[PDB]
């Protein structure tokens, strides 16, 4: 049920979406080694990702936890990098694409920082690189990343290095 | 996957080092968050 609608690079909502992917770039304390050596990306494509189904799910979760939470869902607009990106926008998130030995316990992971989620395209700590090249800094191979409707509701706070 | 702290929705992970660095976050169930948006890209060699 998903489909997939290309935005044109004159859409504002591409502009906005490519805005918070360049500008939300850090460096990072591995100092490349996991995401790659970079200040800014190449955007190639942005679609606007489409399923009734998933989508509903998504909002009848929203209003619980809203109701949970002084009709307050706290929601934010946060990136996920993946290898399972493509299982993503089909089936949805699910138990398979959680963390198992991230920080904050077995969960989906999801980062302000556009850069932080780029880590993780390839795999954990980047795993081996670009499946062509086997390079975790490839300047050649196509990424994806996802920018996704996230509902924290009343949210844990842990201070952290 | 592991719950979410009793009476939360969700973990956020606070930097408390790297002063540049922005938050974290995490969800325990599937359905709280939708994929909006599939980004196509390259990353840029800096000149
Ligand atoms: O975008 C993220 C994806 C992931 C991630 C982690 C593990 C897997 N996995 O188990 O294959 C997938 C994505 O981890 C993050 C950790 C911190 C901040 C953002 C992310
Ligand atoms: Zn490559």
């Amino acid at each position: 049920g998903t489909i997939l609608i290309d935005l044109s690079p004159d859409d504002k909502e591409f502009q906005s979406v490519e805005e918070e992917m360049q500008s939300t770039v850090r460096e990072h304390r591995d100092g490349g080694h996991a995401g790659g050596i970079f200040n800014r990306y190449n955007i190639l494509k942005i679609q606007k990702v489409c399923n009734k189904k998933l989508w509903e799910r998504y909002t009848h979760r929203r209003k619980e936890v809203s109701e949970e939470n002084h009709n307050h869902a706290n929601e934010r607009m946060l990136f996920h990098g993946s290898p399972f990106v493509n299982a993503i926008i089909h089936k949805g998130f699910d138990e398979r694409h959680a963390y198992i030995g991230g920080m904050f316990g077995a969960g989906i992971y999801f980062a302000e920082n556009s850069s932080k989620s780029n880590q993780y395209v390839y795999g954990i700590g980047g795993g081996t690189g670009c499946p062509v090249h086997k390079d975790r800094s490839c300047y050649i191979c196509h990424r994806q990343l996802l920018f996704c409707r996230v509902t924290l509701g009343k949210s844990f706070l842990q201070f952290s290095a | 996957m592991a719950h979410s702290p009793p009476g939360h929705h969700s973990v956020t992970g606070r930097p408390s080092v790297n002063g540049l660095a922005l938050a974290e976050y995490v969800i325990y169930r599937g359905e709280q968050a939708y994929p909006e948006y599939l980004i196509t890209y390259q990353i840029m060699r800096p000149e």
